[PDB]
RNA sequence: UCGUGCCUGGUGUCUUGG
């Protein structure tokens, strides 16, 4: 759960970029695109792979 | 023009001055995009192992 | 009836040995 926190904000701040990046085109915005799957799919499976608790550019 | 020449010769502070020794106080570490810091010279020889 | 030879890994962490 402290994990998942973590791994759920990351994605909520890609999307975010995402969504600008995209209205100041003036255009559209697709979210399907803008899910980044390797968030969780690999946060989740790297902390519990090196034991490392949290993200892994401030694992140390 | 002296700003942009002293942030080349701040940053070029920071390498040189790293290069030798990657522990400074209140300062920013040099790190690898492997994601962790050098080994300086100093660290080459500072500790047990070295 | 033939003639060539030492390649060869670095970094971190947990477990465990006296």
């Amino acid at each position: 759960a402290f994990l998942f926190r973590g791994m759920f904000k990351n994605l909520l701040k890609e999307v975010r970029i995402y969504a600008q990046k995209f209205i100041d085109r003036g255009k559209d915005f697709n979210l399907e695109l803008a899910i980044k799957t390797r968030i969780i799919s690999d946060g989740l499976k790297y902390s519990l792979a090196t034991g490392n608790w949290g993200d892994q550019k401030k694992a140390h | 023009a002296a700003h942009v020449i002293a942030e080349d010769v701040k940053l070029l502070q920071f390498h040189v001055a790293t290069m030798v020794d990657n522990e400074l106080p209140g300062l920013p570490r040099a790190m690898q995009k492997s994601g962790r810091p050098l080994k300086s010279l100093k660290q080459r020889l500072k500790g047990k192992e070295g």
